[PDB]
């Protein structure tokens, strides 16, 4: 990072989007019932060609499939330079999905938590607790300056607070300056810690259905809705699919590159 | 360019002076002075155009004295004088237009036309007489080599640039931190905006820096410094640096912090004033440093705690502005400004008679090419041609 | 792709070693029977924490396992940014061992052929035809000015000239400037008319055993022997990993990034 | 200066020719000229200044006439003569050490120190005397706006640049196609390179092309062209165009085809050499464009078409060299050159007594610095300079 001195009178260059789109991969993540709903076995085709009217070259347009919003919530990895989530709404797993896009409209820094030997805390509001797995249930049992418990005693888990249960991906956020003991089920669960370093520029979240409901921010005082996440009306998954690619431009504009260099171990769909 | 001025001044007084009715006494010296012009210049031929689409017009004096008996001045003695004032004032404005439309690099203090270098020759120092313009005043001041000194209201010596520096960016722009500016003229605006608004600086402070270097060390200049930058005090939309894409800026303003305007000299301190608004005297200097702070809001309302919060999206982008307006200085070099018209005048000529760019000055005549790259040996040819504009306004 | 003017009094960079480990990524790529003889379930574990103390962060290096050459050459997906091969040698698999070597060790701008319908001539010495899949047996009639059969007779492809047989990759390389009807079991592997463009500097090949065999140039008159052709002597594979382990210092910078800007989206690692 | 010049030169003139036994006829004219610069400078306080470590110095002239009615010079005569020459030569190096080490952005041509600005009153213009050596010569034709000519023995016109062009490249820099050059003093390399060798070229001709522009208008120049360059002949490692890495040269010359050097003046040819080699006359230019081809050879024995493979990896790299070297010229401006010792001169007097950098040279009067910025300002105040210096060089 550098300083970067520019001039105002500077000209424009020409549009970019088709060199972004030769350039670049375009991954969609759908439910499976978008699949069955459409029923068709050469849909994928038929999108990659529509998806040629409008500049992409053949492909270049991933589509991959999850199983619900819980599952796929589940370790997502987005493999694309631009990735963009059709996610089914349900009214009663408003926090799930919302989860779902904290995890991936935002960068996070995560470090593993080997809890069963170590007491953890949170430093700031950008720390938390993300634990995913088949079936994460979370106990926290905080603690004073003594090392005794507040409400909960440390040798018995049953006193603990209950924070998850059976979840497929959790964030917890207590209070920050105070250490926890944490109770979860290792066997079924991962529980990092994490910070939120910004927004992840190359994914968008499309609702489908119902209001908006999403909460990307811990921070109760903020609710804020970012050009990344859309919510459409629906009562056919084809005409989702086509309103998808006729307004890909948009799409992509309202997105830009990952820009962040990362430590991880993760596939991509790149060209 | 001393017997060319004094060829004006006589000129000019001879029109103001010379008028019906008026004492041979009010006029005595002058018609002395009138008559010796004559039997200087009488018998020598001139020369001047023959550049660009100037024409070629040759010279001729051959003319009689004015009479010395009257007591009062009448009509004939007016309409006799103003034959020979037309004639003397046509070939001292034609000189002044040759000499303003050429340049030279080596040696462009010196007369550039065949006419001004022949009437620098010493036979012509007769006709001189009193130099008490102010530009003639610095032609010889400069020509003995002792200290010049020109006084400018809304000194022009900022040439135009609006700018910006990205300290912090993204390929996004929606986390940005860095400073804005236009230096114009006698004006520089400048403001640092962060989008953040410093909730993850090191104290809540972001300290802002701006340094301008002036092509001419200004002296005795009065200053006018505002605590804010209604240039960039608005929503707009900018290019990226590299052209490739454009950012949004929301500017919602704050008082700036710990303001600190600095004026040097060659690197040294000469003058330093702190959270110090209205009318400052900046001595002597050449380089402006605007030193300013945003300091976040301890404290907020429920409405401006609303305006930031903890972490991103920023829609709401804090922004501290300085105003540094000159308003009067002095420098030693000739500069454009707002109550004269020497470049007016340089820049009319070279373009109604159609004049090739030369090797000195910019095309044009644009002052902000000649400001930027402000040379000795543009400061030279600069000098000589709005010295030569003056004598020619003292005319036309 | 513009000049670049350069002064020869240019301070030297210090060393991009670190950098360039921790923003890149290395592929391993073995055959089966290393890992048998490893017998060990975790030994790609103590390969990568090897590899971390000698700079590559965790979850950089990645392992991947091929039966042999022959099925290796079906066309190989190389994912990481710099790629190493370990390739043991076998003196009577000299020929797919050099094909294998070109195929990886070369950059190649391919079409397709439609070996049923059209005639078919290689333009220039740069122009081969690549055939890959389970078993490729390519017959060649070469045609003379008036489309008729040379030794062969178009109509009877009895009488084609067998040039490769149920092998899995094979270049042919054919006189140019002459047309060729081509019989190729179209059913179980394809040919591709490709142009060699150039090197691919992210491949290094490591020939485990043997002698300097490989030949990634048709012409019989040179045999180049690059710097990305490495050989060494083995009796065990732990030794032969703690080598590449210990000198990947020295298999990185024989090796330069891809460089080449592909027009295909396909699936590759990048950190 | 001319008086300067002039003191010089009869102090120089007095010590060559007031000799023991002389007779007197040859150095009536010389002892009349030496009797005038003694009643001149009788009488006039000079002071050297204290700039630097350059010590302040005061003189004061007093001294008798040299005698006449010897009709043969003698010892007496002759130590008379030197003790006022001894005298007059030191004060005549001090007051050009004083003006060596000053410098003016404007009017840098005009006298610096004191005591040549006194010098350049009217009194002493009756030392004026025969201005004969070629640098008061162009001085005066400088003064006078005449066309200036200085002949140089290997002018120092390019300054040093080691550098390349890579028209053709990819990160992994074994297959380069451009162009590596050196310009130094009066000297030019430059060598194309095809690592390829025009393997793949429209005709197996790879053009390369190599513009020097020159900072000042040369004239009447004589140039050795040569076709190699061995300077680009051997295997070198050269750092990446960024410094990020390095890269592999391994040449095997091929000689030069189709060569072409033009000589241009303002954009037009002037001058056109075509597979010429040797000495070539270049009579008025300001660039130098060399047009050169590596054609690869039709034919090739064994071993050399083993040098070039029809693709890749490429170990032996065609290369075709140029050496142009510019023997002597003549140029309207003063260049520092192999023959003379001027710029040596200037720069020993500003080292010795540590003369602080002053606005118009480079600090330690670096020729590259001074002629890759080669401004009027810096031209005249260099003139001024050099003539010092050669005048200082008649008596030390
Ligand atoms: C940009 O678009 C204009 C408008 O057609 C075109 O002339 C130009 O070549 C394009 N490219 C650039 C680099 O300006
Ligand atoms: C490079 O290395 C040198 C010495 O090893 C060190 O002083 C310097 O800080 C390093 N980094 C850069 C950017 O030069
Ligand atoms: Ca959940
Ligand atoms: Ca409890
Ligand atoms: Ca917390
Ligand atoms: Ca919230
Ligand atoms: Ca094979
Ligand atoms: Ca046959
Ligand atoms: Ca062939
Ligand atoms: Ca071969
Ligand atoms: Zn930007
Ligand atoms: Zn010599
Ligand atoms: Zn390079």
């Amino acid at each position: 990072n550098l300083p970067i001195t520019g001039s105002m009178d500077t000209a424009y260059a020409n549009s970019t989007q088709e060199e972004t789109f030769l350039t670049s991969t375009l991954c969609l993540y759908y439910p499976t019932e978008a699949a069955t709903e459409i029923n068709d076995n050469s849909w994928k085709d038929t999108l990659s060609q529509l998806f040629l009217t409008k500049g992409w070259p053949t492909g270049s347009v991933y589509f991959k499939e999850y199983t619900d919003i819980a599952s796929f919530s589940v370790d997502p990895q987005l493999y694309c330079d631009y990735n963009v989530v059709l996610m089914k709404y349900d009214a009663t797993l408003q926090l799930d999905m919302s989860e779902l896009a904290d995890l991936i409209l935002n960068e996070w820094l995560c470090n593993p938590m080997d809890i069963t030997l170590y007491y953890y805390q949170q430093t700031d509001e950008a720390n938390k607790w993300i634990s995913m797995g088949s079936s994460c249930t979370i106990k926290v049992c905080p603690l004073n300056t003594q090392t005794l418990g507040i409400g909960c005693l440390t040798t018995d888990t049953a006193t603990f607070e209950e924070v998850a249960t059976a979840e497929k991906l959790v964030i917890t956020d207590v209070v920050d300056g105070v250490n926890h003991k944490l109770d979860v089920t290792t066997a079924t669960c991962t529980i990092r810690n994490c910070k939120k370093l910004g927004p992840r520029e190359n994914v968008a979240v499309i609702q489908v259905g119902g209001s908006d409901v999403l909460d990307i921010t811990a921070d109760p005082t903020t609710a804020p809705q970012t050009e990344r996440m859309m919510r459409i009306n629906w009562k056919k998954w084809w005409q989702v699919f086509y309103t998808v690619v006729d307004y890909v431009n948009q799409i992509i504009q309202a997105m830009s590159k990952r820009s962040r260099s990362l430590n991880s171990a993760a596939f991509y769909y790149r060209i | 360019m001393d017997v060319l001025y004094s060829l004006s001044k006589t000129l000019k007084d001879a029109r103001d002076k010379i008028v019906e009715g008026t004492l041979y006494s009010n006029v005595s010296d002058l018609i002395q002075q009138f008559n010796q012009m004559i039997i200087t210049m009488n018998g020598n031929e001139f020369q001047t155009g023959g550049i660009g689409n100037l024409p070629i017009r040759n010279w001729n004096f051959d003319f009689g004295l004015l009479g010395t008996t009257l007591l009062n001045l009448d009509a004939n003695y007016v309409e006799t004088a103003r034959n020979t004032i037309d004639y003397f004032v046509d070939f001292v404005d034609n000189v002044c237009m040759d000499e303003m439309v050429r340049e030279s690099q080596r040696n462009g203090i010196a007369p550039q036309s065949d006419s001004l270098r022949k009437l620098s020759g010493i036979k012509f120092k007769r006709i001189n007489f009193d130099n008490s313009s102010e530009y003639i005043e610095n032609w010889n001041l400069q020509n003995r080599r002792q200290r010049t000194g020109f006084t400018f209201h809304k000194p022009n010596i900022f040439p135009y640039s609006a700018s910006f520096t990205l300290n912090r960016s993204q390929p996004a722009h929606d986390n940005l931190m860095g400073t804005m500016w236009l230096n114009a003229g006698s004006e520089i605006q400048v403001a640092g905006f962060d989008y953040s608004c410093a909730i993850n600086a090191p104290a809540n402070i972001q300290q802002f820096e701006h340094i301008v270097q002036l092509r001419r060390v200004l002296t005795t200049a009065t200053i006018t410094l505002l605590p804010d930058a209604e240039r960039f005090s608005f929503p707009r939309v900018i290019n990226s640096a590299d052209g490739a894409t454009t950012w949004y800026f929301n500017p919602v303003i704050l008082r700036p912090n710990n303001v600190e305007v600095e004026f040097l000299l060659n690197g040294q301190i000469i003058n330093t004033y702190q959270a110090r608004f209205g009318t400052i005297i900046a001595r002597n200097f050449d380089t402006i440093r605007l030193s300013f702070q945003l300091m976040r809001p301890p404290n907020m309302t429920p409405a401006v705690a609303a305006l930031f919060p903890n972490a991103q999206p920023f829609e709401h982008h804090a922004t501290v502005g300085l105003t540094l307006r000159i308003e009067s200085a002095v420098c030693e070099s000739v500069l454009a400004d707002a109550s004269k018209t020497m470049l007016a005048n340089v820049t009319s000529v070279r373009q109604e008679y159609a004049i090739p760019v030369g090797p000195v000055f910019p095309p044009g005549m644009n002052w902000t090419d000649l400001i930027t790259n402000y040379s000795p040996s543009r400061e030279d040819n600069l000098q000589r041609v709005f010295t030569v504009a003056s004598i020619r306004s003292m005319l036309v």
